[PDB]
């Protein structure tokens, strides 16, 4: 597809690892509007992520909203995980 | 991640079914490696979790013994 | 597919780092975690493990390889 909707992406491929808490969020990375990867993340934190061609610093807040200086074309994307 | 533990995901070499089980293998005989999953949407990435782990030395490792290797997360 | 358990006795981080490798070389593997007080449980997930072939390698390899839970 070529228009982000996340109510109609499927779930991530995701592994709650046993040794720390379960994370709140999926997030979503596009490239033109085109799913590239998904994943898990936390609520309320940072990550740094390879998008494209560039290392970005990925802040959550309390509600899955992801921030960050993307580069041209593309953009990560949060929402909440079921149950949270 | 939130807590004494660091979450890494690294993009391992898709040769075969094979090849990317001897990246499982190779990252999860790692020292302080508590958890291993593949990730991705083509299940090409290898989540690891524990602590003391060294990201750029197993890249290093994961390109001598499997096949090329690429840091893509740190949380 | 399943969810194994092993318990896998171990002497050393030597035992659970070939512990681990064993397993997680293993066909079908979606993921690995050691868990216990004395990191010597194996959870593992994947499709078309065979659960009692995968004790056997970790008793000839490692040490006295318990299956506690296949699910």
């Amino acid at each position: 597809k070529r228009a982000i909707d996340l109510s109609r992406e499927r779930d991530p491929n995701f592994f709650d690892h046993p040794g720390i808490p379960v994370p709140e969020c999926f997030w979503f990375m596009f490239k033109n509007n085109v799913r590239q990867d998904a994943g898990t993340c936390y609520s309320s934190w940072k990550m740094d992520m390879k998008v494209g061609p560039n290392w970005v610093h990925i802040k959550s807040d309390d509600n899955c909203n992801l921030s960050g200086d993307f580069p041209p074309g593309w953009i990560v994307l949060g929402k909440k995980r079921p149950g949270f | 991640g939130p807590g004494m533990k660091q979450k890494i995901v690294i993009k391992v070499p898709m040769a075969s079914d094979k090849c990317r089980s001897k990246a499982m293998a190779l990252v999860a005989s790692t020292g302080g490696v508590d958890s291993v999953a593949l990730v991705g949407d083509l299940r090409d990435k290898i989540e690891v979790v524990g602590d003391g782990i060294d990201s750029i030395k197993l890249v290093s490792a994961l390109r001598k013994k499997v096949g090329h290797a690429e840091l893509l997360q740190v949380s």
